[PDB]
């Protein structure tokens, strides 16, 4: 009675989440380069949001924030290309700190 | 063509030349060093070479 892979994918949050467009997710800051913040939110790629001016200090490594996802992977095809061009990152908006 | 009755006019033409001279000097260095709006070709071509267009298969 070993669980299959098709059952994992059906009951996964991402799968049930549906389209990421304007979805509120919870991220975790894992790397900070100056103001820029690199945030994982259970997806394939991270998002790079800039430090909020109002309360910059609170955003350290580990801080869990709220995001509004737009894309899960920024891709586009341009004039003459045979494949899509990917920047290897997600697009999302930082909505502050997850105040548990 | 007497410079004793047109003194006021000459100052306008002189003071202006001084102001224009400084502006030309400030503009040349500042635009390249200063980062405002669009990037420069040299800095934008370092970004387009990291994501080159691929019209071939690999």
């Amino acid at each position: 009675n070993v669980e299959s892979f098709a059952s994992m994918l059906r009951h996964s949050p991402l799968t049930q989440m549906g389209p990421a467009k304007d979805k509120l997710v919870i991220g975790r800051i894992f790397h900070i380069v100056e103001n820029d913040l690199y945030i994982d939110f259970g997806g394939k790629f991270h998002c790079v949001c800039r430090r909020p001016e109002v309360d910059g200090e609170k955003y350290q490594k580990g801080t869990r924030v709220r995001l509004r996802l737009l894309d899960l992977e920024l891709t586009s095809r341009f004039l003459g290309a045979t494949t899509d061009t990917t920047v290897l990152e997600a697009n999302a908006v930082l909505l502050g700190i997850q105040e548990s | 063509f007497r410079d004793d009755a047109c003194r006021k006019e000459i100052q306008g033409f002189l003071d202006c030349a001084a102001r224009a001279q400084e502006a030309r000097k400030m503009r040349s260095i500042q635009e390249t060093l200063g980062e405002s709006g669009s990037l420069l070709p040299n800095k934008l071509n370092k970004l387009l070479q990291r994501f080159p267009n691929k019209p071939y298969l690999s």
